[PDB]
């Protein structure tokens, strides 16, 4: 269950916030170099106005969604230390319980 | 000029710090991911340890258990883990947007060439930058101070035992690390 | 795919659970344009000059005539030195065009035809600016004696190789040869070439009656900008009192107040001119052409008020008064409230310059004043200068008051960057409220009594001012306005919209020099035509209008109000040495004098403050690689965090584990047997208290990019203490 | 001059030989005998709490007022009565705090085996667990003399309508909220290094609220959390009120007063220090503690 984190949902967010990094900065230029030879400037401008909303939506989505999987990542890891801690426990009071007996 | 444009440019500036932020964003997680697997690794490492030492720790035999007299000493005895971290700045703790900083600043001269020609067999640049002056400087330092306060200030268990203060005598303890320095300086000065 | 999506996207994200964190006017504008241009070119050349560290220290040198290998040392050299003359050759061609331009500019504005029109207020700091910008690298260019040899060693390899033939590179070097040479040279061409100008006095009595008026009445923000007016007054008191003209005439003629320039300079007295390179303020008085048969006129030429432990009382109550007011403020919201946002955001940005104020002027009075082996009982006669400057210049109760100022402005500081999203919206609203409100209703009235009337410049100014900076709710002003007709009122309601947004940077200028144009003494003058109420309402307008750029941009304002990078830089006490040190030991590094003052005396009170004196570290760090922008004084900077870290880590848990082991040892202590002690005058002291609980709940520690878990090397230490602590008792 | 010194009776030596002669039934006896005083003094604070019923409950809305807050305070009556009473609480937990760390030394020592399952037994039980069993899981751990986040004697003896039972607790909860500053103007509140505290005990306030506050809302079954959480809401409004003042005999103490909020937060296992510095600044609190420690 943490495999399924590890090894594809968080590298696999982490490469796609690097796809958005590179198709924003190709997005910039088009729609510069878009509006300087475009035809009629006003539909130019609603469309810049389209891919700047829809960057930040994506790029608000995408950041999101690794926040949640490293939250999700790190209770887990939390889990088992607290279970394992436990077993480590029991473990310590079964060899002092061990080595009174061979005192007694 | 037209409003038009500068409105224009400003969105395409907007989708650019986009872009940036996207970046900076992978780096962090990332950082926080790679330890993150690094805590997984030992995790695993630690539980595996754990399951031997519990089917080992079921099968302990107590009245078959013999403890040996005549070997308490000569027995070596366990010692905890001692790692204690230090230089902690070093340039390759850098994260990786600091250095993509780092490296667009201004290096300095190309002074090294004349290294070869140089008579005292010195470098060429540390005439012109020595990032380890200052701890020469120290540790020259905490030495002359040390000295100068140096200077200013003048049956068969029977055997194991034996054997034991024997290694214990014989057996004693055996620099650029600044914590010793300092705790050669405050010893000698009690 | 529309602005409500991606505003509930970045809601959803921002609610996240994160615990256990704790005309004619347009030539002016394009003027204005080019002059700031050259200003940070200056400014690039300035911090060029200052962090040059000699080349020619590490050359090796040639003994005799037949050294076996000299031709191919010679061409090593200029191999090396060829860009850092270039350099220098760019510096000698860009301070000739400055005083060009700058002069061609003064010799334009002095016309006598041209001297009844007026000149915005901006365009006269602007000019304040360049005489700054000359003062500075022409004392810069003196300092520094390591540019002179590093250009003559250049120059005696160049000539052995041959490898200049033109006769136009000859001239070139020559000329390099003299300006390096000489001294005061920059200041000597700006004197030269000015005088030539007829009346060019007026001008600077003009740049220097603003300064006066603009320090009394407190129109800054920034320490910069506060230090620049008094530089400015300086120098330009100093360029006055030249041949042709006398200051003293000059104020015998109430045009200008000497001694209200006096009692500024006597009260601050020293300034930062660039890097730690400071400038007492009376040498510019001094060194005058008339001073010494005036000498007695002057009394800040004497010599107080720079004990830093005298403020302290002030500065804790206006605190803790401030910070209290400002966690209160921690759906639409009404413009009172707004407005109260926008006042108390100004007012906290008023208070960190304040203090960093303080904290860099008690700095640099402290470096211009070295100690001696008198004043000082501890100061050892071979005591370098800069450690006489430093080391031992501070009491302890200073270093110990400097930690708390430096400590505040950092607290409030983050405090203040925490609400930056609110400021921004409020700061914003408020702006654009003010500004519509004047446009829309206050400009009524005299517009109206404008179009009653022949004169018709001031239609023409405020009808400009109503284009540049209305927004009509409907699109279109009014047209059944009875006030823009002429005919009086009857009334007329008009809606002033609303919304969260500020005037470009462009119209807002254009907006306030107009304004200044119709309040102006000099322009047949423009406010004689206006009103009582109407020029005492545009006064007020204008006056409040200045802040709007700063408050605007609050995030940059904010850092510049708490800037303590220069703390740490030294290159020019490193200079003076004369090649004896590259660089100094930490002991004489202000950042770890600080820190370890309170380490070594074990403060209980200061205990919480030392990790701000350790974060001095990161502002320094953060200016070097930002605006000084060279690899090797980051090197520099982070050699010493690292050296100094350790140290402090060793220390800390020291002396941790040293009060923790006197505090058990004394809570078991026969309660009895101590006071039995105490009644034969024997007591067994207490341990004094110490707050060491917030030093050990820290983690996240943050330095130079690194994040340092402080509980992690605390508890190692601690640990093999308490090992050995058992061993010994074994 | 008392006849005696309180040092040499309730000293770490003095309470383990306490310990050592008494017991975990003797213990038990000392806690129940305590409990029973606290039982008394929170009856008295519930009087006082019932008659201002109406402007408390005001009071416990307008928060988000000053002026009319301020209206409101004027009207309160028996203020210092509800601090004094409070403080009396606070005196006798901190007793019982250090018995019980003694008898904790003493047990881990003599009888380690059963002192480990113990531990061992109430560290890791559910959370996910209901009151009925917790409640003998807490019993048995506090006669061990373990320390548990809700004391099981205080909730036995508070218990001696029940929707008016849980009102009173939460306006009881207010009043002692909006009564700090009050304890600025007292000349007695001043901080000692020496003491680690103040004279006049208002340091064991922190001990009163936090187990109060426990104990209660598990009797009617509130939630702890969000009950301690409102507390410190109104109780960090109150003081930076106050912050603001001038007159120097009303803010006397203003530091002493100030340090109290870090105290309460430091010892409550339900408030995180994050809460503390969204609600109250801690360069207050930083500052306070210099001025104190000069």
């Amino acid at each position: 269950e943490l495999q399924m984190l590890l090894e594809e949902e968080i590298p696999g967010g982490r490469r796609a916030l690097f796809d958005s990094y590179t198709n924003l900065e190709r997005v910039a230029d088009y729609c510069e170099n878009n509006y300087i030879q475009s035809a009629d400037k006003q539909r130019a401008l609603e469309e810049t106005k389209a891919y700047t909303t829809q960057s930040l939506a994506s790029v608000a989505y995408l950041i999101n969604t690794l926040a949640n999987n490293v939250l999700q990542m790190l209770d887990i890891q939390a889990s088992q230390l607290r279970r394992m801690e436990s077993s480590i426990n029991h473990i310590s009071q079964t060899v002092d319980i061990h080595k009174e007996k061979v005192a007694r | 000029n037209e409003l038009e444009c500068v409105t224009n440019i400003s969105l395409a500036n907007i989708i650019r710090q986009l872009s940036s932020l996207s970046k900076y964003a992978e780096d962090i997680f990332g950082e926080l991911f790679n330890e993150a697997h690094s805590f997984s690794f030992r995790v695993n490492s630690l539980q595996e340890r754990v399951d031997r030492l519990s089917v080992s720790v079921t099968q302990l035999d107590p009245k078959e258990e013999e403890l040996s007299l005549q070997d308490i000493t000569m027995r070596k005895a366990f010692r905890s883990s001692t790692i204690q971290d230090q230089q902690l700045f070093d340039r390759k703790t850098l994260p990786i947007p600091l250095q993509e900083t780092y490296d667009v600043c201004e290096q300095p001269p190309p002074l090294n060439i004349l290294t070869p020609y140089r008579d005292d067999g010195k470098e060429g640049l540390k005439f012109y930058t020595n990032p380890s002056y200052f701890f020469d400087l120290w540790k020259e330092k905490m030495l002359q101070d040390t000295e100068d306060k140096r200077k200013e200030k003048r049956s068969v268990l029977l055997e194991a035992i034996r054997k034991g203060i024997q290694l214990r005598k014989v057996e004693e303890q055996r620099e650029n690390d600044v914590a010793t320095i300092l705790s050669r300086r405050i010893a000698v000065e009690y | 795919v529309t602005l409500e999506d991606a505003l509930s996207n970045v809601d959803l994200l921002e609610e996240l659970p994160l615990p256990d964190q704790q005309a004619r006017y347009i030539e002016q504008a394009t003027v204005h344009s080019s002059m700031n241009e050259m200003l940070e070119e200056g400014q690039e050349y300035a911090v060029m000059l200052y962090t040059w560290r000699s080349c020619s220290r590490a050359i090796p040198q040639v003994k005799c005539n037949e050294q076996p290998n000299r031709v191919e040392i010679y061409e090593k050299t200029v191999e090396v030195l060829e860009p850092e003359v270039t350099k220098l050759m760019n510096f000698m061609y860009f301070q000739r065009n400055a005083i060009e331009r700058f002069c061609g500019e003064v010799r334009r504005l002095c016309h006598a035809e041209r001297r009844k029109d007026f000149v915005s207020e901006a365009y006269l700091i602007t000019l304040g600016k360049f005489i700054n910008m000359f003062a500075v690298l022409d004392e810069l260019k003196n300092m520094k004696c390591s540019v002179k040899n590093d250009h003559s060693a250049y120059k005696r390899a160049a000539q052995f190789l041959r490898k200049m033939a033109d006769p136009q590179s000859i001239q070139e070097s020559q000329n390099l040869s003299m300006f390096l040479a000489n001294h005061n040279k920059i200041t000597q061409s700006l004197q030269q070439q000015l005088e030539v100008i007829s009346g060019y006095e007026e001008l600077l009595a003009d740049i220097v009656n603003l300064c006066v008026d603009y320090y009394e009445n407190r129109m800054y923000l920034t320490p910069s900008e506060k230090h620049m007016l008094l530089k400015v007054m300086g120098f330009g008191l100093y360029l006055m009192d030249g041949s042709v003209s006398n200051i003293y005439k000059l104020d015998a003629k109430k045009r200008i107040n000497l001694s209200k320039i006096d009692k500024y300079f006597k009260q601050l007295q020293v300034v930062p001119l660039f890097g730690d390179m400071q400038i007492e303020l009376a040498r510019y008085i001094k060194t005058s052409a008339h001073y010494e048969e005036n000498k007695s006129r002057w009394t800040c030429t004497s010599s107080p008020q720079y004990n830093i432990c005298e403020q302290m009382i002030q500065i804790r109550e206006d605190h803790m008064r401030f910070i209290s007011e400002l966690a209160r403020y921690s759906a639409q919201k009404t413009d009172a409230e707004y407005r109260k946002l926008f006042d108390l955001a100004l007012q906290g940005l008023q208070l960190l310059s304040q203090w960093s104020a303080h904290v860099m002027e008690v700095y640099s009075w402290k470096l211009v004043h070295p100690t001696d082996k008198y004043s000082n009982k501890d100061c050892p006669d071979s005591a370098e200068e800069y450690e006489r400057a430093t080391r031992y210049n501070y009491t302890s109760e200073e270093k110990f008051a400097l930690v708390e100022v430096i400590a505040m402005i950092k607290g409030l500081q983050v405090l203040m960057g925490r609400m930056e999203s609110v400021f921004n919206h409020a700061i914003r609203h408020t702006v654009y409220a003010a500004l519509q409100d004047f446009s829309q209703v206050t400009l009524r009235e005299p517009l109206r009594q404008a179009i009653k009337k022949k004169k018709n410049v001031i239609q023409s100014v405020l009808q400009a001012i109503r284009k540049t900076v209305c927004d009509w709710e409907t699109g279109h002003e009014p047209f059944n306005d009875p006030a823009l007709r002429g005919e009086k009122d009857p009334g007329f309601d008009i809606k002033v919209p609303r919304r969260a947004v500020g005037p470009s940077s462009t119209q807002l200028y254009m907006v306030r020099t107009m304004l200044e144009s119709l309040i102006a003494d000099k322009s047949k003058t423009l406010r004689s035509s206006l009103e009582g109420p109407t020029i005492l309402d545009i006064e007020k307008f204008h006056r409040e209008s200045f802040f709007y750029t700063h408050l605007i941009n609050f995030s940059e304002t904010l850092q510049q109000c708490c800037d303590l990078s220069q703390l740490w830089f030294r290159e020019f006490f490193l200079e003076l040495t004369m090649g004896r040190r590259i660089q100094f030991p930490i002991e004489m590094s202000m950042p770890w004098i600080l820190t370890d003052h309170i380490l070594e005396t074990k403060e209980a009170s200061m205990m919480e403050y030392v990790l701000y004196s350790l974060d001095l570290y990161n502002d320094s760090a953060h200016y070097a690689l930002t605006r000084f922008n060279k690899q090797f004084l980051y090197d520099e900077i982070e050699a010493e965090v690292n050296l100094c870290f350790d140290q402090f880590v060793y220390k800390l848990a020291d002396q941790i584990f040293a009060y923790y082991k006197v505090m058990a040892g004394s809570l078991l202590l026969d309660k009895r047997l101590r006071s039995e002690c105490k009644n034969q005058g024997a007591t067994i002291h207490l341990p004094p208290s110490n707050r060491y609980e917030t030093l050990l709940k820290q983690r996240h520690v943050q330095l130079l990019g690194r994040s340092i878990d402080l509980n992690r090397l605390i508890t190692q230490r601690v640990s093999a203490a308490m090992y050995k602590s058992l061993e010994l008792a074994i | 001059e008392l006849t005696f010194n309180a040092e040499e009776y309730s000293d770490i030596s003095e309470m383990r030989s306490l310990s050592e002669l008494l017991g975990p039934y003797g213990m038990k006896f000392l806690s129940e005998s305590l409990m029973w005083h606290i039982s008394s003094q929170v009856a008295e604070l519930k009087k006082l709490v019932v008659e201002n019923v109406d402007v408390l409950t005001q009071m416990r809305t307008s928060f988000d007022k000053p002026d009319q807050m301020a209206a409101l305070f004027k009207r309160l009556s028996s203020v210092d009565s509800v601090l004094k009473r409070m403080t009396i609480i606070g005196v006798i937990l901190s007793f019982r705090s250090l018995a019980q760390e003694a008898l904790r030394d003493v047990l881990s020592y003599h009888i380690p085996f059963l002192v480990s399952s113990i531990e061992d037994f109430k560290d890791h039980i559910p959370r996910e667990t209901d009151m009925k069993v917790a409640m003998n899981v807490y019993e048995l751990s506090s006669a061990a003399g373990l320390p548990c986040e809700i004391d099981p004697a205080l909730v036995v003896a508070l218990s001696s309508s029940p929707e008016e039972e849980y009102k009173i607790a939460c306006l009881l909860m207010v009043f002692v909220a909006v009564s700090l500053p009050t304890l600025a103007s007292n000349v007695m509140s001043q901080y000692s290094p020496a003491i680690e505290g103040h004279c006049n005990n208002i340091h064991c306030l922190a001990k009163a609220i936090n187990q109060i506050a426990a104990a209660l809302f598990t009797i009617h079954k509130g939630s702890i959390e969000d009950r301690l959480k409102e507390f410190l809401a109104l109780a960090s409004s109150s003081l930076l009120k106050i912050g603001q003042e001038t007159d120097k005999t009303t803010t006397r103490n203003r530091e002493s007063v100030y340090l109290l909020l870090d105290m309460i937060v430091q010892e409550s296992p339900f408030l995180t220090m994050d809460l503390l510095e969204s609600c109250f600044p801690y360069v207050l609190l930083r500052n306070a503690y210099h001025a104190v420690y000069k």
